[PDB]
RNA sequence: UUGACCUCAAAUCAGGUAGGAGUACCCGCUGAACUUAAGCAUAUCAAUAAGCGGAGGAAAAGAAACCAACCGGGAUUGCCUUAGUAACGGCGAGUGAAGCGGCAAAAGCUCAAAUUUGAAAUCUGGUACCUUCGGUGCCCGAGUUGUAAUUUGGAGAGGGCAACUUUGGGGCCGUUCCUUGUCUAUGUUCCUUGGAACAGGACGUCAUAGAGGGUGAGAAUCCCGUGUGGCGAGGAGUGCGGUUCUUUGUAAAGUGCCUUCGAAGAGUCGAGUUGUUUGGGAAUGCAGCUCUAAGUGGGUGGUAAAUUCCAUCUAAAGCUAA
């Protein structure tokens, strides 16, 4: 029923909810064997360091254009701009992504120097050879890490050229709004005589 | 169970025996075109399958710290 | 093209040093190939033509374009593709004529 | 807590609490939202006014996301200095090095003008701002830089 | 007459395969009503229960005809959130996603495809010998209405030339692991009660063992175990310390320019209508009927349509662990 000032509430159990009710017990048994899993998937692919290397990315959406994070993987012209290739970049801990492509050159940059750090500090052991063992290091996210690029400095001197900046949103929002119909006017101006 | 086929590692994934009667699961391609099986907007409700999506948005999920 | 560094406007967002990435294969599939258009043109001529495109020549012939794209927009799906037949058939009584 | 709830004290008295005339039932004036027009309509006008009919415009397939801008005040804007900072760069106020602030960088996506920033020369980087906050920036002797 | 070829049959022909069970979870089809709406018909219950078909240890999905509109991300799946929100709905009751962001896990690929055309280079079977999950020889067959090699869009192929880098497998013991056997400490000392000491009191001992259980009442110390290690045994496509086939060999694979190309899936996409379904709204998906494409073009870009662009993928074929 409909009863006193309460916020009106939208709880939607009307179906057999209780039949679909899964409550998280295993929280800490998935814990410990994910846990389990990491240690002997490491002591499967002994030294090699239990992750790829991933790139740098700009998070798409102007909510988040303002954060760089891991993606995916290097771009086949980030692989041959460190002077290896993919194929053999998939075997030595290079994730490579052929569907993503490079406008930004400052990503391309660092991307690229983010793959002549990672090998210049791999040992790659040799293919049939003794390979004296380097010693596991487990991550290779937490040794080559995401950092967020600096833009600017902390202190500058005030340029103030008296533009208002409020009247640049106003004048550039202004533009956009009429620059259909006055680009009409004007070929409909041309379209006289 | 032909050899031709169960050599020639193009084919021989056919005998696996998760391919018994793909065209009675959906498994084809006029199988999945009926299902629904595409990437995208236009398939919400179909890419992972429509029941298995239905279980997962009519689950109760509870930890052991109520959220 | 370039940005102007704002945040709303014609060309909004951040100045960012441009790259060009190589162009892909695909964007190529909608291809020319000679060897498609030699495959193309010789089963044109061993078929021959479609009950609707008989219709659509003697309508164009008769009516005109404008009522021949209404027929092929109801006989294809959109009248882009009605648009793509209506000059295939053109080009078909041009060279029907022709030499 | 079982033990402190009154059903422990409503031990021994017939109706629960519920009374012997009206005599506690299922239902009875309907599931849910049920008759806000017909039975309930006083609890929804009084305690729910606006609750039925329609408003404006729909958008169909609405992204969060094209409306992120948070909005900061110019009565905060120096917290956005780290402390250690904000003492130096208010004693002594100066033009020719002027604190930049990128407010993005923070998480806002405009600047509102609260009020009263001291008299320190500012560099606010902002993706928008108001008009007062510009005049209040500008009149402390500082700039507002539009980023994107 | 005779010899093929194609199509179709027969046989207790040679070899093989399917059914049925289980069914918690999984992929589908099919599919209600009670119920809620304070009545009820749309709606809701519910794309649920029942019914039927098909799998596996997971299944399914999966390497974009994606998301987006950013300075752009980048297979799939799952969690946290998005969010009880955008949206749907007698706009009533109710219903209800997705992109982004943080994590868990992470892995990529294969065909159609090209004249081998100076080698049908390919494969099933039978038979003989062996190194017997197979190899080698020979013979019959399949197959040019196309089996191999090369190529899969990220590319790539042909030709032309400065050029260097990389050679694969097979059995043994320990070792990754699984199953399993065996050995490994210290009081049953005294007195009282009692049918019985395992109780109470006194004096001790071991403790990486005072978990547990038996034994005539609450037993670390009586017994098995427990704890800590040692010694084996039988098995699992191997990370490594040795072994050896050593003209395995102008193989095969990468990488630089230049030039010419660059084949890319049809009654399918799309459209109309009908029905169902969806949060999907002048139609989210699926299906029936009708119409039926193209090749700097097809899809998508969440308000129907014409026109002009732009952005983004590359469907109508296929595999894949967590
Ligand atoms: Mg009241
Ligand atoms: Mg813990
Ligand atoms: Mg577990
Ligand atoms: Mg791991
Ligand atoms: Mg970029
Ligand atoms: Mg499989
Ligand atoms: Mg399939
Ligand atoms: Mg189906
Ligand atoms: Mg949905
Ligand atoms: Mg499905
Ligand atoms: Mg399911
Ligand atoms: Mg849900
Ligand atoms: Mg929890
Ligand atoms: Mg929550
Ligand atoms: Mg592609
Ligand atoms: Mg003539
Ligand atoms: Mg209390
Ligand atoms: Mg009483
Ligand atoms: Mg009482
Ligand atoms: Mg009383
Ligand atoms: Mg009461
Ligand atoms: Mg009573
Ligand atoms: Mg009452
Ligand atoms: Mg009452
Ligand atoms: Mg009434
Ligand atoms: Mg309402
Ligand atoms: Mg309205
Ligand atoms: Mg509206
Ligand atoms: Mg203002
Ligand atoms: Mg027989
Ligand atoms: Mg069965
Ligand atoms: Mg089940
Ligand atoms: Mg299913
Ligand atoms: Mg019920
Ligand atoms: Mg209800
Ligand atoms: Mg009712
Ligand atoms: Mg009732
Ligand atoms: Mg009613
Ligand atoms: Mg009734
Ligand atoms: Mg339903
Ligand atoms: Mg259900
Ligand atoms: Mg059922
Ligand atoms: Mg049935
Ligand atoms: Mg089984
Ligand atoms: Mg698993
Ligand atoms: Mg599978
Ligand atoms: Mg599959
Ligand atoms: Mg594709
Ligand atoms: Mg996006
Ligand atoms: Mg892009
Ligand atoms: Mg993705
Ligand atoms: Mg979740
Ligand atoms: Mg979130
Ligand atoms: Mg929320
Ligand atoms: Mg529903
Ligand atoms: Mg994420
Ligand atoms: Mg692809
Ligand atoms: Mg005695
Ligand atoms: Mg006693
Ligand atoms: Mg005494
Ligand atoms: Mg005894
Ligand atoms: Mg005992
Ligand atoms: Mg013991
Ligand atoms: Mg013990
Ligand atoms: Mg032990
Ligand atoms: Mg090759
Ligand atoms: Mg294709
Ligand atoms: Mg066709
Ligand atoms: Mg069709
Ligand atoms: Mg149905
Ligand atoms: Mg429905
Ligand atoms: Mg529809
Ligand atoms: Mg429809
Ligand atoms: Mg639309």
């Amino acid at each position: 029923a409909i009863s006193k000032n309460l916020p009106i509430l939208k709880n939607h159990f009307r179906k057999h909810w209780q039949e679909r009710v899964k409550v998280h017990f295993d929280q800490a048994g998935k814990k410990v064997s994910r846990r389990n899993a990491r240690a002997t998937r490491a002591a499967k692919i002994a030294p090699r360091p239990l992750d790829l290397l991933r790139p740098v990315v700009r998070a798409p959406t102007v909510k988040y254009n303002r954060k760089v994070r891991a993606g995916r993987g290097f771009t086949l012209a980030e692989v041959k701009a460190a002077g290896l290739t993919a194929a053999y970049a998939r075997t030595i801990g290079i994730a490579v992504d052929h569907r993503r492509q490079n406008r930004n050159q400052e990503i391309f940059d660092a991307n690229v120097q983010r793959l002549k750090e990672y090998q210049s500090k791999i040992i790659v052991f040799p293919r049939n050879g003794k390979a004296p063992e380097a010693e596991q290091v487990l991550s290779a996210a937490a040794t080559f890490p995401i950092a967020q690029p600096a833009t600017d400095v902390e202190a500058r001197a005030v340029q103030d050229n008296g533009e208002s900046a409020f009247r640049t949103l106003r004048l550039a929002r202004s533009e956009k709004k009429f620059r259909g119909i006055r680009e009409k006017r004007a070929r409909e101006k041309a379209e006289a005589e | 169970q032909h050899k031709a086929i169960r050599r020639d590692a193009r084919y021989n994934w056919i005998c696996d025996p998760v391919h018994k009667h793909r065209e009675a699961r959906g498994l084809t391609a006029t199988g999945k075109k009926s299902r629904g099986i595409n990437k995208g907007h236009k398939f919400n409700n179909t890419k992972a399958g429509r029941r298995k999506t239905w279980k997962r948005q009519n689950t109760l999920s509870l930890w052991r710290y109520r959220k | 093209t370039v940005k102007t560094g704002i945040a709303i406007g014609l060309n909004k967002g951040k100045k960012v040093t441009s790259m060009t990435p190589a162009p892909k294969i695909s964007y190529k599939k909608g291809a020319a190939s000679n060897r498609t258009k030699f495959v193309r043109s010789l089963v044109r001529e061993i078929a021959g033509l479609s009950p609707y495109e008989r219709r659509l020549i003697d309508l164009i012939r008769n009516s005109g374009e404008k009522r021949a794209r209404k027929v092929a927009k109801k006989r294809l799906g959109s009248f882009t593709r009605a648009k793509a037949k209506v000059e295939e058939m053109n080009n078909i009584i041009a060279a029907s004529r022709r030499h | 807590p079982s033990r402190f709830t009154k059903t422990r004290k409503h031990r021994g008295h017939v109706s629960a609490g519920k009374g012997r005339i009206g005599k506690h039932r299922k239902h009875p004036g309907g599931r849910g939202m049920a008759g806000g027009q017909h039975h309930h309509r006083i609890n929804m006008d009084k305690y729910h006014p606006g609750y039925f009919g329609k408003v404006g415009m729909r958008y169909f397939h609405k992204q969060q996301a094209h409306f992120w801008k948070p909005v900061l005040n110019l009565d905060k804007l120096w917290t956005l200095i780290p402390e250690d900072k904000r003492d130096q760069y208010l004693k002594s106020a100066s033009k020719e090095t002027a604190p930049v602030i990128d407010t993005l960088a923070a998480g806002y996506g405009k600047i509102l003008g609260k009020g009263r920033i001291p008299n320190v020369p500012v560099i606010v980087k902002a993706r928008f701002v108001s008009k007062l906050a510009e005049e209040k920036i500008r009149a402390a002797g500082g700039v507002v830089e539009l980023i994107a």
